[PDB]
């Protein structure tokens, strides 16, 4: 089917959100 | 200045031989009750009713135990979890039959042993020091309060509290992984490991320090001499000892600071106990160890059989057997 | 049995009333640090 | 606030200990970790209603929060079949919701909001020091608290009542209309010995007690939280405890372990606000329930139940109690406290009733039996259900399981917490917290001990 | 279930819980980033 | 008893007593020449327990001792439903047939020795004289009673020994395993003989009270031992159905 | 008689702690 | 109990001996 | 040295160790006491008086 | 209170020939007495 | 022989009692 597929769709952008989160503040120089 | 003050002064004097302090107003008393009671229930109590089915058994030494054999026996399933104070006996030949030295000698052990860790809390406090070495003993007594309150309280009777004896304590065991399969429980498998590691820590710690001890004596004495009480000059050379670890597996998995290695060799023990004593307390709630009985199956839909199957059969017979005269109905819940 | 159940609810009742008061009794000014 | 050890003294691992005097990031961790708290109910809500199959009974099903969400009365009828699912989404929906503006002001707080507090309001600024600035803040948490058991009581009586098991014509929702103000059974309950047919406060057995108690302890806390308002602590107060953060922290740690292990009793025990009906038998229930089993099958097939001994001389299916009472024979003689909605009407002053029990046993009765006796809290770490010598075929583990362990589990890491703390707080206050002054070292002008 | 309007973001709803879990993992990085100071 | 709830009565003992009628109760409880009137609730308290002793010496008195019991309150029948007919020329004829008619006793005897027994009322049948047209407080059922071993045939020993099921040999000695007599478990059916004094005679509602006095014998454990005598002493109720 | 044997090594046991407690060599410090 | 006829004096052997040897090495001790 | 059968003549002029001395004589003699009471128990036979009395 | 050095202490002797004599006369002991022990 | 049950248990502590008491006395002394 596709509920796997969705699911690991929206589990692998919730992963992806934080750590980008904290990858774009320390590129771009924010405080951390 | 005050009587109440004075006092006040004697119990939490760090001038007393042995410290006493205010949890040892409670853990004293408490204590010696416990103690004498055990011995004297160890060395002479009757046979006690444990299943509650009138088929008392001998833990004393006086009615035919050894030292091996010997047990304060946990009082009967017909109490259950209900209070047996000595004066709820209509005598005291009725409370020994029906097990009161148990919860006479439990209630006042982990009253005292709760105590003995606020009075080491205590001590520290008055001689200055950091307060922690309370929180390693609240492994111990984590386990302790486990077999001896925990799991009886989820199981529903003082009757399935780990008996006052070294058999008993095997029979304690047996039974628990019938019921439990306690082996195949990761908090047990995390307080193996910590035993395990813990021992081999110690081994490995003591081995270092006695390999790089300074040279202080002769081949004749014991080179224990070497050591004087309250030197601050280090007795071994922790350099060398890091030098031949680091060499011995690599350089970056040996310890140099004395201070994180003494927490590592604190803190793992203490975690682990805390862990297996956790899986007894779930355990108590009848959350068991993993079951993986005819987890595989071939093609057909035969199982083929793995270790966990062979533990099983082993499991069953010691749970078929076990307290062969006191289920009337097909499932062991109670 | 009723002497003992009131004796020892005297006895466990003092140790008890011991320790609390006890550690009212500004307990932690009883340390060899500081006082405040 | 310095973020690193050198200008904080704490590492990493201790790195929200440098949180300790900032007062306005430390508002903002609180805010965002409550934000966390509200967002795990309203996920796990949402959650749970996707997983749940309405017509097969909530604690087949692994749930935790729907069980509470029933007790309240919300999507269930009588005997806890579930009527509307809708009020469990909105639960969920709302938590999420909120959580998601809790995080948000957490956020601020910690990431730009003001350092501290106490230079911008002097009535949200705090010091750990000032007495009266903590009691306040006991008082406003006390009044809130009063008013949190106020609305289960305005529940229970305005607004549509709770799950009643206890219910006549079978447990169902109903309205409490008469809930018990007297100060004789409320208190009573916390006199009540915490062992064996007593069960200190697990033994609360009616609805009408526990929304007494609950108007009781709403009186308490805001009477309690205005106390706090308008007064300072008294000297013995002051003279006993540890006045800091840590300390209060230490405090509130004890309380956690108090009530973790309560709570893991209570749903080990209790079956009135814990209905068997979404939580499952207890495991008291469910022995006692497989006696009742088998005492009516052996019945219906000519078992003279009343005067059968079994192998040991004791009666197979009746026995008496310590204190007389006819009980169920068999282990579960341990269990003969129980008492549950399904095994009463059997029940006579004496005990079980012969003549109730030759001819009141109904089929629902039998029927519950059985579903207890099967659904007994027994059950592998990988959910497999039964006696842990069955095989794979059984998915199942008791919600009181799963609620009880980990309240165990969290209870003793939160007195080992507690232990810490108030070590820690006692020693910074003493001042030694850092290690033996070299120079100072006490035990060097103490008398040697012989 | 959930209503019948709402299935289309089941699979969300079905990872939605465990997050917490990436907050308390998301410390840790933020840490690793800044060099655990 | 009494008239209160089971709440009233959980934890208290007054479970295991039997219920009382009253002091102002001289009653008779007429009977039709050759009917029979069902009893309702009998219930019976023991109070007194005594052990026949047997000396070493022989041939010599062995004079009943007092013993105390161990088991709590767990020593009452009750529930107990019979039946009381009237003989042709005016016998009277209580028949035990079923309730709660059974109940293991322990007592400690002086000296150290536990005696458990069976205290039962099974089958009991008794009788009266002739010449009974009433129930009052002459009427004295003597009677004689079943008792069942104390063991069931399927208990097993601490060696796993039983009757119907375990086994029938020492296991633990494979080579003297066979040596044993306790390898052979035996549940003979004992004899006891009984007598319900009625004392106290309610007609209205039908309520007869009395004493009674039991001599049965002891548990045997299987047949490893011969059987001490029982003598208890106690306190009886019941209801009798006039209608 | 047994039973006097393994009492004697409890007692043994317990007298060597109480010695070891109440009359043990005093560390000092020099 | 039917015990083993040579327990008892084995058992006092087993501990007298060794706790003959640690007192005279003891009370010796400093000579 | 003194000779062994003069070992106790060390506390003949101290008053204080001659009163623990015989303080430790007195224990042991009441623990004798105690035991010996204790061990006879411990193996009485109590069920004949008559022919079986405490002297045989 | 204090403790105070006892100086009532004084060694005590038993040198060789009264070990052999000690000796000689606990096993001479011994051999008479074992028989009647035995009975 | 039926001999007496403690007799070997008698013999052995009724020489060996003394005898490590002069063991002990002989060999401390001088120190
Ligand atoms: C500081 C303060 C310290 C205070 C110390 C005072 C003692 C504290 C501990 C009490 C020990 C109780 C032991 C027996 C418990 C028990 O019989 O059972 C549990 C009882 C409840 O009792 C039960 O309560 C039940 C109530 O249910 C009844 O009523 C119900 C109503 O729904 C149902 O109808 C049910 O069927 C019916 O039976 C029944 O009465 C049972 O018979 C009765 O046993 O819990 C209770 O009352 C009390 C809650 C116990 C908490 C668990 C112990 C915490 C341990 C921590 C260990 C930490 C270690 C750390 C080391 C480092
Ligand atoms: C050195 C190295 C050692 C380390 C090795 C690797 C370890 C990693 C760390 C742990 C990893 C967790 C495993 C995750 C998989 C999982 O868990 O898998 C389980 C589930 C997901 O799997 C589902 O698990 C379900 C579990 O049963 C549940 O659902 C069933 C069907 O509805 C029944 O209703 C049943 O009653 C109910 O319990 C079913 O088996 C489903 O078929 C199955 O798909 O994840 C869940 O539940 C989520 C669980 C999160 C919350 C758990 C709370 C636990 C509470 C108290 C703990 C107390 C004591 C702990 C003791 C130890
Ligand atoms: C306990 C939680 C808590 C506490 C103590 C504070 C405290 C504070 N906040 Mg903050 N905040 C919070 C949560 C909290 N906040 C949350 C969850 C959000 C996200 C919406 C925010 C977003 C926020 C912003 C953007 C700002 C603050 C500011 C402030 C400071 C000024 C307060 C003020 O005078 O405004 C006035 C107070 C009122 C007008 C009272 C209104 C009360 C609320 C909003 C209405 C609802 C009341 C409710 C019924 C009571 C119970 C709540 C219920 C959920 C149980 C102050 C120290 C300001 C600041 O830092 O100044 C420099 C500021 O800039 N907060
Ligand atoms: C979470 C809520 C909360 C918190 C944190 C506090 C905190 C405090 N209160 Mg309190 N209080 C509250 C709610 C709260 N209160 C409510 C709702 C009321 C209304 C009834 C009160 C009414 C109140 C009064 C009248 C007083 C306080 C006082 C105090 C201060 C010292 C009291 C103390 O030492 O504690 C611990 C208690 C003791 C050290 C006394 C010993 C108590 C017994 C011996 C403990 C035994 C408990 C037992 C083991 C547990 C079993 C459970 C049950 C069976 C009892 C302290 C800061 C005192 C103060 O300083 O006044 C301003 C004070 O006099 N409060
Ligand atoms: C409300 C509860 C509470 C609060 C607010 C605090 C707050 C604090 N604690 Mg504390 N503590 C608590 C409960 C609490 N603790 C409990 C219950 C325990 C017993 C275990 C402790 C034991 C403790 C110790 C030993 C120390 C503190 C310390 C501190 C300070 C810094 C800690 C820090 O930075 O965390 C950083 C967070 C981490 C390093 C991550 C820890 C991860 C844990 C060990 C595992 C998580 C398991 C969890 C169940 C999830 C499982 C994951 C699974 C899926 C694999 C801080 C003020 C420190 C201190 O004393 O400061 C002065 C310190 O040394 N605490
Ligand atoms: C009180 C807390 C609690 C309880 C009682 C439950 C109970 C349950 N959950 Mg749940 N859950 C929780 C919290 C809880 N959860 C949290 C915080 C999350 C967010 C991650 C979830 C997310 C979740 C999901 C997605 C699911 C569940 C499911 C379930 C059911 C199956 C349980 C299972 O097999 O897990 C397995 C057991 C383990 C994996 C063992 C966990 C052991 C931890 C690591 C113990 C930590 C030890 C200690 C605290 C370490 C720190 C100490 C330190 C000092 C060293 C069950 C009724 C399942 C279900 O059936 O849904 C309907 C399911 O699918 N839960
Ligand atoms: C109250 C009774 C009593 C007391 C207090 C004393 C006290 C003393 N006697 Mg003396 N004595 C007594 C009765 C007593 N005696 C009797 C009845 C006899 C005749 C048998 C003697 C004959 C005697 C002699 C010849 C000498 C003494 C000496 C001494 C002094 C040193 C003792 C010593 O160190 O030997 C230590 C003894 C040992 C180290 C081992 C002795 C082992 C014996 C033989 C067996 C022990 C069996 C058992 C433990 C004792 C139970 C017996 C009990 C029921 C009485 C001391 C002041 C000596 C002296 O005068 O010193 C200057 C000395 O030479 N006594
Ligand atoms: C922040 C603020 C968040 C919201 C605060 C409270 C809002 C809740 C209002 C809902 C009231 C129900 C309206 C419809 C109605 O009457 O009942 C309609 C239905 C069914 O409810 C029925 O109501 C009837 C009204 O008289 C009767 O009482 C019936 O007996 C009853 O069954 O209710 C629902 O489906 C709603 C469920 C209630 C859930 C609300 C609690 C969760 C919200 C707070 C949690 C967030 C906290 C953040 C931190
Ligand atoms: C500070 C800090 C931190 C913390 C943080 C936190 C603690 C947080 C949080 C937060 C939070 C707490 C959040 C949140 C959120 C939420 C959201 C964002 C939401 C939403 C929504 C939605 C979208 C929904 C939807 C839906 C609906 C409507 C219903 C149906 C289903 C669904 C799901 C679809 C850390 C540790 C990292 C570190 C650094 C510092
Ligand atoms: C609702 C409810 C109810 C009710 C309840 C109530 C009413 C309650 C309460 C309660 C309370 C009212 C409580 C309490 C508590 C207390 C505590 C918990 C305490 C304490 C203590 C402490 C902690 C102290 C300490 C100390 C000491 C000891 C001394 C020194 C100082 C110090 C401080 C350290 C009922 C059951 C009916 C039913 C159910 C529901
Ligand atoms: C497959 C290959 C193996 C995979 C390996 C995965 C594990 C690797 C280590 C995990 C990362 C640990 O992260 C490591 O933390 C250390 C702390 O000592 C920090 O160390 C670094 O900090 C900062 C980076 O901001 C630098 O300025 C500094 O000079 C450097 O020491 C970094 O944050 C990172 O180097
Ligand atoms: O008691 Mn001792 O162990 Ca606990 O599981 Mn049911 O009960 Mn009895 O049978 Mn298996
Ligand atoms: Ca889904
Ligand atoms: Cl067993
Ligand atoms: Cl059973």
């Amino acid at each position: 089917n596709l509920e796997p597929i969705f699911q690991l769709t929206f589990l692998g952008l919730i992963v992806l959100a934080g750590p980008a989160v904290v990858f774009v503040l320390a590129f771009r120089g924010g405080d951390l | 200045a005050s009587l109440w003050e004075q006092f006040c002064q004697w119990v939490t004097s760090t001038n007393n031989r042995i410290y006493v302090g205010w949890f040892g107003t409670l853990m004293i008393p408490t204590l010696l009750t416990a103690t004498t009671c055990f011995i004297i229930a160890f060395i002479a109590a009757p046979p006690v009713d444990i299943d509650g089915i009138r088929e008392p058994v001998a833990g004393s030494l006086l009615y035919g135990n050894n030292i091996i054999s010997g047990a304060v026996v946990p009082s009967s399933n017909a109490i259950g979890l209900h209070f047996y104070p000595i004066w709820e006996a209509a005598s005291l030949d009725e409370w020994l039959y029906n097990g009161g030295p148990y919860q006479l000698v439990v209630f006042h052990f982990l009253i005292g042993i709760f105590c003995y860790m606020g009075r080491q809390w205590e001590l520290s406090y008055r001689l200055g020091m950091r307060p922690w070495i309370c929180v390693a003993y609240s492994a111990p007594v984590s386990a302790a309060t486990a077999v001896f309150l925990i799991y009886p309280i989820g199981q529903g009777s003082f009757s399935d509290g780990m008996p006052l004896g070294i058999s008993g304590t095997f029979n304690f065991m047996i039974v628990f992984q019938a019921e439990h399969n306690i082996l195949m429980h990761p908090f047990h498998m995390l307080g193996v490991a910590g035993v395990f590691g813990g021992s081999l820590f110690s081994a490995m710690h003591g081995s270092l320090v006695t390999s790089s001890l300074v040279r202080e004596t002769t081949e004749v004495e014991s080179q224990n001499y070497g050591y004087k009480f309250g030197q601050e000059e280090e007795t071994y050379n922790i350099v060398a000892a890091h030098g031949y670890f680091g060499r011995l597996i690599f350089q970056y998995a040996s310890f140099n600071n004395s201070r994180s290695l003494h927490f590592f060799l604190g803190a793992w023990p203490v975690i682990g106990i805390w862990f297996t004593a956790m899986g007894v307390s779930t355990m108590a709630f009848n959350l068991n160890g993993f079951n993986f009985n005819q987890s595989i199956l071939d093609s057909q839909g035969r199982v083929i059989g793995t270790w966990a199957d062979v533990l099983n059969r082993a499991n069953i017979g010691f749970e078929v057997m076990h307290e062969r005269n006191a289920h009337n109905f097909p499932l062991d819940l109670a | 049995m009723l002497t003992l159940k009131i004796a020892v609810y005297i006895v466990v009742g003092l140790f008890i009333s011991l320790f609390i008061f006890g550690f009212l009794s500004s307990d932690p000014t009883r340390n060899p640090g500081r006082k405040d | 606030g310095g973020r690193d050890l050198p200008s904080t003294g704490f590492a990493w691992w201790s790195g929200n200990a440098r949180l300790i005097n900032l007062s306005g990031k430390l508002l903002g961790a609180h805010v965002a970790h409550a934000g966390l708290i509200v967002f795990w109910a309203g996920a796990m809500t949402l959650f749970e209603v996707a997983h749940f199959i309405p017509e097969k009974p909530m604690y087949e099903q692994g749930l935790i929060l729907l069980p509470h969400i029933a007790t309240l009365g919300w999507g269930v009828g009588p005997a806890g079949e579930v009527t509307d699912i809708f009020p469990f989404f909105v639960v969920g929906v709302l938590h999420l919701i909120s959580s998601a503006v809790l995080g948000l002001g957490g956020i601020y707080h910690a990431l730009r909001g003001p350092e501290v507090l106490e230079e911008y309001s002097s009535f949200f600024g705090y010091d750990w020091k000032d007495k009266n600035q903590m009691t306040n803040i006991i008082g406003y948490h006390l009044i809130l608290l009063g008013c949190g058991a106020l609305l289960l009581v305005f529940k229970a009586m305005f607004f549509g009542g709770v799950y009643d098991t206890w219910a006549p014509g079978g447990g169902d929702v109903r309205v409490i209309t008469n809930p018990t103000l007297n100060p004789a059974i409320i208190f009573g309950y916390l006199l009540k010995a915490p062992f064996g047919g007593e069960g200190w406060i697990i033994s609360v057995n009616n609805m009408e007690d526990i929304i007494g108690g609950h108007i009781w302890i709403g009186l308490i806390c805001i009477s309690g939280g205005i106390w706090h308002i308008l007064t300072k602590p008294f000297g013995w107060a002051r003279r006993a405890l540890i006045w800091s953060g840590e300390a209060y922290l230490s405090y509130s740690l004890g309380a956690l372990s108090l009530m973790g292990f309560i709570a893991s009793v209570f749903v080990w025990f209790n079956n009135t606000a814990y209905p068997s009906e979404f939580y499952g038998p207890t495991g008291m229930e469910a022995s006692q329930s497989q006696a009742f089993t088998f005492l009516v099958r052996d019945q219906r097939l000519g078992a003279n139940i009343a005067s059968a001994q079994g192998p040991t001389g004791l009666g197979k299916y009746l026995m008496r109690s310590p204190s007389g009472e006819i009980i169920f024979g068999g282990e579960t003689m341990r269990f003969w406290d129980f008492r549950g909605p399904w095994l009463e009407p059997l029940r006579g002053p004496n005990g079980l009733d012969l003549d109730k029990l030759r001819n009141d046993i109904q089929p629902w009765q039998v029927r519950r039996a059985a579903e207890y006796m099967t659904h007994a809290p027994l059950g592998s770490l990988n959910s497999v259900g039964g006696v842990i010598t069955d095989v794979n075929s059984f998915n199942y583990v008791s919600p009181r399981a799963w609620l009880a362990t980990s309240h165990f589990v969290l209870g003793f890491f939160f007195l080992v917490g507690h232990l810490w703390h108030a070590g820690r707080a006692r020693a910074a206050a003493a001042g030694f917290e850092k290690g033996i002054d070299r120079e100072t070292e006490p035990t060097l002008f103490m008398p040697d001990l012989d | 279930k959930l209503p019948e309007a709402y299935q289309i973001f089941d699979p969300l709803v079905d990872v939605l819980p465990v997050i917490p879990l990436f907050f308390l993992a998301l410390a840790f990085v933020w840490q690793a980033a800044v060099g655990f100071k | 008893k009494s008239q209160l709830t089971y709440d009233d009565i959980v934890n208290t003992g007054l479970a295991n007593v039997c219920p009382e009628i009253s002091s102002f109760t001289r009653g008779t409880i007429e009977v039709e020449p050759n009917t029979k009137y069902f009893v309702s609730d009998f219930c019976m308290e023991p109070q007194e327990y005594f052990v026949k002793e047997e000396p070493v010496n022989k041939r010599q008195k062995a004079e009943y001792v007092k013993g105390k019991v161990l088991t709590r309150q767990t020593t009452s029948l009750e529930q107990i439903r019979g039946s009381i007919a009237v003989g042709a020329d005016g016998t009277l004829t209580f028949k035990e047939k079923d309730g709660i008619d059974f109940q293991p006793i322990t007592v400690l005897l002086p000296g150290g020795e536990e005696v458990p027994f069976f205290f039962t009322v099974k089958n009991f049948t008794g009788t009266t004289e002739p010449g009974f047209t009433s129930i009052n407080s002459s009427t004295d059922f003597v009677g004689d009673f079943n008792v069942p071993s104390y063991r069931g045939a399927g208990f097993l020993d601490p060696k796993a020994r039983g009757l119907y099921t375990g086994y029938d040999n020492a296991v633990a000695l494979p080579s003297a395993a066979d040596k044993f007599r306790t390898n052979k478990k035996e549940t003979p059916l004992g004899k006891g003989t009984l007598s319900l004094q009625v004392t106290q005679v309610d007609g209205s509602t039908g309520e007869i009270a009395g004493i009674f006095e039991s001599e049965q014998p002891s548990d045997t454990d299987l047949g490893a031992k011969e059987p001490l005598d029982v003598k208890v002493r106690g306190i009886f109720y019941g209801r009798v159905d006039t209608d | 008689m047994e039973s006097v044997a393994y009492i004697l090594v409890l007692t043994m046991a317990l007298a060597v702690l109480f010695f070891a407690i109440a009359f043990r060599e005093p560390p000092r410090i020099e | 109990m039917q015990v083993n006829n040579l327990g008892f004096i084995a058992s006092i052997l087993f501990v007298l001996v060794p706790t003959v040897f640690l007192l005279i090495l003891f009370i010796q001790t400093g000579k | 040295g003194l000779p062994w059968y003069r070992v106790h003549t060390v506390v003949l002029n101290d008053p204080g160790r001659l009163i623990s001395v015989h303080l430790m004589h007195t224990a042991l003699v009441a623990g004798w006491a105690g035991s010996m009471a204790l061990y006879e128990l411990a193996i009485f036979d109590s069920s004949d008086a008559v022919l079986n009395p405490m002297w045989r | 209170m204090d403790r105070n050095s006892n100086p009532n202490r004084q060694p005590v002797e038993l040198n060789r020939t009264s070990l052999y004599l000690g000796l000689l006369l606990v096993a001479v002991l011994g051999i008479l007495f074992s028989s009647y022990f035995f009975n």
